[PDB]
């Protein structure tokens, strides 16, 4: 099979993001969840680099 | 509507329901098998889970059993309940609701695994091949489903309309009072049944003979020889099977078994020869056909195959008795024949 | 092996070699491809009366075979004599198509012939999966185009059909300048070429079919999900190449690098083909076969299959893609040397077959569109000659990054998009 | 809420010629603000089937119906994501618009209230 | 160790060692099928997988058939490079491994899948029914393996022994120079084989008339008869069979096919009625037996039987000929019968 | 390192009566030392299986031996498990401490090598 | 089947945990991972305790 089935890590990211099989007909008020994944990784980012200079 | 029955003093009683339905009057192939298999499935009034969950708590059981023409629908059960079953009993005759999901669901697997049962024993694969022969297309009909051709859930229900009938039935009760069944029979909705007509001819069946059928088969080899009875000479060959089958008889560890099927007009003689390799089954029947070829007897079993033809209880309602202490002698004339296995290694009919 | 055309007031063609026996017919130039979108099926139709109990019965008194072919660019009637005979076949043909055709389209004859073509194209949708699965990849790809008509016609326009649809078609299509005799077996070309100019009469020379409009590709699909199908059967394609299109043969080498498999015969699955090695493993499909179908106007190059593991049809889809496109980019010498002789192999195998009847056909179809035959030999030349160099310009233009066309039946719900499909014709580069 | 209690309650209503005469037009004219018949929907194809129930009904249902709610499903979403209606003449009519489900769910949950009523009945002597 | 050819001016030929080891001469059931199916496998200096990368890159292609008498070894290529493909044809008679490996990995799945290809086409079913009862234990053997008695690897490796040797043989070239031919096949491990005995005997193989069998399936029904014939009555069969299968008779498209099997010692005739349903099959083979037992001809067909007799340009290498400008008439006396599918609903050999 | 490859060295020495008599003694004393003997098992189970080649000769392996090898191993990690090892009388000995899997290993190899060969070969006019 | 291998959450710890299927030989050199496991969680928890007081 393709590598990114077989492969245990790939796997993971193939079945969540790549052939994870999504109703045709969702519309724009699904793209929330991705947005929220967005912004947690904005607030980590940003806070690591601001904690480096906090007291 | 014959009402049967014989009283005891003991605590178990068995109703039931005898009915021409069985393989020999078959409108299509195996819709006796189906009918079978659907008994004790829905009512109008009563659900097939109902039925078993009050049925536990009382204390019985039901069952449908198919024969070459017979369905029975026993019940056994503690004694005095007895209304309760034979209005069971009278329900699954005159309404079961023939539902299109309880004949996928339900019907159609339990018919499949009995098929599935029957299709890995190669002697019963060899008793339909004598059957098929012998009577083209009366006792020679299926006895069960395979779908070869179609049955719907219409014609199913067309062959309980022709089949369940006052005119072709017999209730029948075991350890019951006469009086109360009958009482409860005629009160009831057995009396309420239409009743057409029974096939139950007298004629007898037209057989033929020297014919032999060969199927290619992994597993035991077997070859069967099948003999067609007449009415009355039919018990002379229950006292050779009964013979064949005992200690008397010194080509009884040659064979596998013997019967003869009785019926309401004639039956069958069967032989089964059966074994591992194709060398042992040749000889052992090679030499059972030169053997009754010449063959003997002078009544040595006639108490003893009178005392066999005797313990099988269930029977009386027996027929014909004092026909053993009439003839002993026996030949062996032409036959029906049937290999199943090892075929390309098994006799021809030439050759017995 | 010969190639002897010449064109007397018609135009006669033959290819004779000591055999046994010969065949005669004529290849009249339209097919499926001249007829509408409602007339759809006159040609089987043609064929099928033609084949008809009433003048196969007349034929078989003489002694005479009757065979019939109805393709996309041309159509085909013959007859096979013994070989003595070559003169009595040209008696049936024109009892036929100047007498008899106003006579085998009789009220009683055309209704038992309906009924049957009826039950024979539908049998062909119900039951021909394969086959099914590619007429309905021409009718994509070539949507509103000529090409896009099925040869046996569709069961609408089918029943539909009347005896001057017939006729209107014959008298349009059977013409002089849209036909062509050809004789093969083992019969001389003056044997023939003087059995034809004995007698004379034209009819209807002169006269010129109807012009039409351009056939063209376009990427496309048609899924026909059939769950209750025990298989999935799939037919994938690029647009390939036209007869007489200068890479003719690197096409067809092409195909011949991936071939064709079979999963239960042990040979197939030790041939030299690089993506057996992929589908083996988890057992992708149990058959495939590649091909470079070429008409007049365009073609088609990609492959078909079938399969019953229908969780993994996107594995089968992929690795077959990814295949391809090494033909652009990494194509080995040793690979289009092992096409080369495999290509010569069953193009002999077709040329050359026992079966003059086949002859007759791919001698009229070929003379019909370029009016000459290539040789087998000088065919082996054009394929000797092929380098990689060759495949991987062909394959840079025919397959990486162009469009598809794809159609389908069965359990295909494993079949993914038409663009997870399309964006594997390449790889990703730096 | 089940189908059971949902038919008890409608049927009280169709029958009194009280409540009957009332309801039926605000119901007639809710059902056409819904707007699942401009989609080409049944409503009993909008009925949630993730459960057993709806589950034991659908296998239960007729080939022919079972290939007819799975195109107007399929229909429905590629509407919905082009975000168009239907050509007014391919709309669900009010005489199409039949409870075809309806037989099949209330005999399931029929047959499932007995078995969960066996499974816990009493006994007394 | 008969070599034949013929030259021609083309560019493809096709080297073929018919070799007399079908099921005709067959020591257990389905032995030759395996050994056909252990053609082209490992040989002792050259894998199975050499073989096939080596020929593909010449340009020519194996394949091994199996008929009811001949495993033929036919070879196709490009012309100019027949010493190569004698000498693997050579190689594959004289010293296959016969890895016991090879036996599960490749060739019992090969066979297993023949097997299943054959059980669903109810003609198959039934021209095997039809060899079966005619010739009861020669040409009547088994066409293909399905495991009813044991074959282990030595017994594919004894059958080869028996079956693979120069008296029992022909090498046969078509578009081939004899010369080099000859000269390359005596030059191999062709002329190295032992030379045992060949069972082509001339004997008229033994067939019994008037023989009936019915199989019960699931698919299309299938009604067939099948007639033995003479070593010299054949070529009137021959015109029977293309005659029925034209549009000279009417009863043509009342069957599905008909054929004559011909052999080195006789034939078999057949033919096949086929449909859905059991009553377009009953129909369309009551008339036929009826038809043709008032039968007919005045040589219609004998330029067309003729044609079709000789279009089978493969055949050259061919019997008799003029035997058609001979005789033109035909009865029809007692034949063989075999009923496949919806059994209870097709004739009987009584009603024919 | 492939068995092709041991073989080829082993075979060398054991061959050349130089080295054939200098090493095999000390080999033999190896064996003996490593110990796998003690245990029930002998060298050819001890074999890393995890691979193509191993599972193509483990296949191939006749029924009989297949049985045994599996009861050696089930028994080697029981005693091991104990901390034991078997008494005397149940240790290998040197005779049957045979290379029953050695054929199959080499000849999957061979077959392997084959391929690869034939994969990779290239042409020349 | 048994909750603990239904439930989406606990089938991960069932098949780690519970039924995952260990050789019956392995010795107590094979008890160290699960020691790794214990030392990064004493770390991170001491490591946060701490860092409520720490400048
Ligand atoms: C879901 C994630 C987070 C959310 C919602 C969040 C939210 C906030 C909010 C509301 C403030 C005050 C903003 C203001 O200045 O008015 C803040 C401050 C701060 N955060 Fe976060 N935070 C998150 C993650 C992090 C992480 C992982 C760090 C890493 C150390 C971090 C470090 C800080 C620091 C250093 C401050 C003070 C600087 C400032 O006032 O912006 N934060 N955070
Ligand atoms: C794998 C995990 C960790 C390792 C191996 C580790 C190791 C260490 C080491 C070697 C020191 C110095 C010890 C000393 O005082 O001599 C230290 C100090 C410290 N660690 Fe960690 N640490 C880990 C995780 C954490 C985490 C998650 C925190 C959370 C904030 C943390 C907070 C601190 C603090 C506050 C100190 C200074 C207090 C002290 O000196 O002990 N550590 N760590
Ligand atoms: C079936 O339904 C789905 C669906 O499954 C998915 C996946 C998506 C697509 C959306 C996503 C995949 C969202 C995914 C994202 C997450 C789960 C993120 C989890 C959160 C995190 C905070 C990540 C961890 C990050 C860090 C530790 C930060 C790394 C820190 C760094 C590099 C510090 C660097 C600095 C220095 C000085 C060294 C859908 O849209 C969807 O419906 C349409
Ligand atoms: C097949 O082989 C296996 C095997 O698979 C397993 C699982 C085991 C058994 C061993 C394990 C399961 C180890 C598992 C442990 C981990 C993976 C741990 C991962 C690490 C962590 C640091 C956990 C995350 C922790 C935190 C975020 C800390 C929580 C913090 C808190 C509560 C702060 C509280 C304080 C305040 C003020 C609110 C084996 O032994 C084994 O072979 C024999």
């Amino acid at each position: 099979m393709a590598f990114r089935k077989s492969n245990v890590y790939l796997s993971l990211v193939n079945s969540y993001i790549i052939d994870s099989p999504q109703p045709s007909s969702i519309n724009y008020w699904w793209n929330m969840g991705s947005l929220l994944g967005l912004c947690l990784v904005i607030q980590i980012v940003t806070g690591i680099f601001m904690a480096m200079h906090y007291s | 509507l014959t009402v049967s029955a014989r009283d005891a003093p003991t605590k178990i009683s068995t109703l039931a329901v005898k009915v021409h339905g069985g393989s020999r009057y078959a409108t299509k192939d195996g819709v006796a098998h189906l009918l079978n298999r659907f008994n004790f499935q829905n009512t109008n009034t009563r659900s097939a889970l109902k039925l078993v969950r009050e049925s536990e708590l009382l204390g019985g059981t039901f069952k449908s059993t198919l024969d070459r023409e017979y369905i029975t629908l026993k019940a056994t059960f503690l004694k005095d309940d007895l209304p309760y079953y034979v209005n069971a009993l009278a329900d699954v005759l005159y309404k079961t609701a023939f539902k299109p999901h309880e004949l996928t669901e339900s019907v159609l697997p339990a018919a499949r695994y009995d098929y599935a049962v029957a299709e890995q024993c190669p002697v019963k694969s060899a008793e339909d091949q004598l059957y098929a022969i012998t009577f083209r297309k009366g006792l020679g009909n299926p006895l069960l489903y395979d779908g070869v051709e179609r049955v719907s859930l219409q014609d199913i229900k067309d062959f309980a309309d022709k089949v369940y009938t006052k005119e072709n039935l017999e209730v029948s009760g075991e350890n019951v009072v006469e009086a109360d069944l009958k009482r409860f029979v005629d009160e009831s909705l057995l009396s309420t049944l239409p009743a057409g007509k029974s096939l139950v001819s007298k004629s007898e069946p037209k057989f033929f003979l020297g014919e032999e059928n060969r199927v290619r088969f992994i597993g035991d080899s077997v070859a069967a020889i099948g003999i067609p009875v007449n009415k009355a000479s039919l018990a002379q060959y229950e006292v050779l099977a009964n013979y064949l089958t005992s200690a008397l008889s010194e080509l009884s560890g040659l064979i596998s078994s013997a019967k003869l099927d009785k019926f309401t007009d004639g039956g069958l003689f069967t032989l089964f020869v059966r074994d591992q390799d194709s060398a042992v089954v040749s000889s052992n029947i090679k030499k059972i056909v030169a053997d009754l070829k010449k063959g003997k007897d002078l009544s040595p079993a006639i108490n003893y195959t009178k005392l066999k033809n005797a313990v099988q209880n269930e029977s009386v309602s027996s027929p014909i008795e004092l026909n053993f202490d009439a003839v002993k002698d026996f030949k062996l004339g032409k036959f029906n024949y049937v290999a199943v296995g090892d075929v390309s290694n098994l006799p021809y009919l030439d050759e017995l | 092996a010969e190639v002897t055309q010449l064109s007397n007031g018609i135009v006669v063609a033959t290819e004779h070699n000591p055999a046994h026996t010969a065949s005669v017919g004529v290849v009249f130039g339209s097919g499926a491809a001249n007829e509408n979108p409602y007339n759809n099926g006159v040609s089987n139709l043609w064929k099928n009366i033609f084949l008809s109990k009433e003048n196969s019965a007349v034929a078989a008194k003489e002694g005479l075979a009757l065979s019939s072919n109805i393709s996309r660019d041309f159509q085909s009637y013959i007859v096979s004599s013994l070989p003595g005979s070559t003169d009595k076949s040209l008696d049936f043909l024109n009892q036929s198509f100047i007498q008899q055709k106003a006579n085998l389209l009789s009220s009683s004859n055309f209704e038992a012939t309906k009924k049957s073509v009826l039950k024979q194209v539908q049998d062909f949708e119900d039951n021909d999966h394969p086959n099914r699965v590619l007429e309905h990849l021409h009718s994509t790809a070539f949507q509103n185009t000529p090409l896009s008509l099925p040869t046996r016609g569709t069961l609408e326009s089918l029943e539909n059909l009347v005896v001057a649809d017939l006729e209107s078609f014959a008298n349009n299509h059977f013409l002089n300048s849209n036909a062509v005799v050809v004789g093969t077996g083992n019969i001389k070309h003056e044997d023939l070429v003087n059995s034809i100019e004995s007698k004379n009469l034209s009819l209807q020379t002169g006269t010129k079919p109807v012009l039409k409009k351009k056939a063209a590709f376009l990427g496309s699909e048609v899924r026909l999900r059939d769950d209750t199908l025990p298989k999935a059967w799939i037919s994938l394609a690029v647009e390939g190449e036209p007869v007489n299109s200068p890479n003719y043969f690197v096409a067809k080498l092409a195909a011949q690098i991936f071939g064709s498999y079979n999963a239960f015969e042990p040979a197939s699955r030790l041939q030299g083909i690089k993506l057996l090695d992929n589908i083996q493993e988890y057992q992708l499909c149990d058959n495939f076969n590649h091909f470079s179908l070429s008409y007049k106007d365009s073609g088609l190059w990609g492959f078909s299959t079938a399969t019953r593991n229908v969780t993994m049809i996107d594995d089968l889809i992929h690795f077959t893609l990814k295949q391809w496109n090494r033909l652009t980019i990494s194509v080995t010498d040793t690979e289009v040397e092992r096409a080369k002789s495999l290509l010569k192999l069953q193009l002999g195998q077709l040329y050359e077959s026992g079966n003059p009847v086949n002859d007759a056909n791919l001698l009229g179809a070929e003379v019909l569109i370029k009016g000459s035959k290539l040789s087998l030999g000088e065919a082996f030349k054009k394929i000797d000659a092929i380098t990689v160099k060759d495949v991987k310009a062909w394959a840079g233009k025919r397959l990486w990054d162009q469009d598809i066309a794809i159609a389908g039946t069965g359990q295909i719900e494993g079949l993914l998009d038409y663009m997870r499909i399309r964006s594997d014709m390449s790889m990703m580069r730096w | 809420q089940s189908f059971t209690s949902i038919a008890r309650i409608g049927d009280y209503i169709l029958k009194s010629p009280v409540l009957s005469k009332l309801c039926v037009p605000v119901a007639n004219q809710f059902i056409n603000l819904a707007g699942y018949k401009k989609l080409g929907l049944k409503f009993d194809d909008l009925i949630a089937e993730e459960n057993p129930i709806m589950q034991t009904a659908l296998r239960r249902l007729p080939e022919d119906e079972s290939y007819a709610r799975a195109y107007r499903i399929i229909r429905a979403h590629q509407t919905e994501l082009t975000h168009h209606l239907l050509p007014r003449n391919e709309w669900i009519k009010a005489q199409e618009d039949v409870p075809y489900l309806l037989p099949y769910i209330l005999e399931a949950e029929a047959a499932a209230k007995e078995k969960d009523e066996l499974d816990n009945i009493e006994v007394s002597k």
